[PDB]
């Protein structure tokens, strides 16, 4: 019984416009290559190699830079020195 | 070689073999610009040029060293080699 009103007269949608002629013969292999690439994360998993990469660049590499930056914080003062002057502040 | 080339595209460099017919004529313009550029620039750059050695007196620079000494003694500064 319950259908919407007859006074719709709905029509099919167009995209609007002109059929540009296809200037590209798409390669299904290249297309499935790139579609495999852009949704890599939907099939990503954890392995030993994943763990090696995220060991280095997520923890180890910032800890290396943190050993650099805080230990060498305000040491060097290279403004204008002399032959014999100390180069650091500590 | 002289292989056939599609003459439709217009490049800023002219393209493949640009040999336009009035090259004897248009070269009268651009060189007329070119010479007309250079002497117009060379005069304009002329007051901005100068002779390097001998622009001021040694007496001026020696008095500037004197002013350096007057400044530096007031700040009380050791030499570069004093320890």
């Amino acid at each position: 019984e319950l259908k919407p009103s007859s006074a719709i007269q709905r029509g099919p949608l167009n995209k609007g416009g002109w059929d540009a002629p296809h200037a590209l013969h798409n390669d299904g292999a290249i297309d499935r290559y790139a579609h495999w690439r852009t949704f890599y994360q939907e099939r990503f998993k954890y392995t030993r190699a994943t763990g090696k990469s995220t060991l280095i660049f997520l923890v180890a590499f910032p800890a290396l830079i943190g050993y650099v930056a805080y230990q060498s914080e305000g040491l060097f003062e290279f403004a204008g020195k002399r032959r014999g002057e100390s180069v650091t502040t500590r | 070689g002289r292989y056939p080339f599609p003459k439709d595209v217009i490049s800023m460099t002219g393209g493949w073999w640009a040999n336009p017919s009035n090259w004897k004529l248009n070269g009268l313009f651009a060189t007329g610009i070119a010479v007309g550029l250079a002497l117009w620039v060379s005069t304009a750059t002329l007051p901005y040029t100068r002779r390097r050695e001998g622009i001021t007196s040694e007496s001026d620079i020696s008095k500037w060293n004197a002013a350096a000494g007057v400044w530096r003694e007031r700040h009380g500064k050791i030499s570069t080699g004093e320890a």
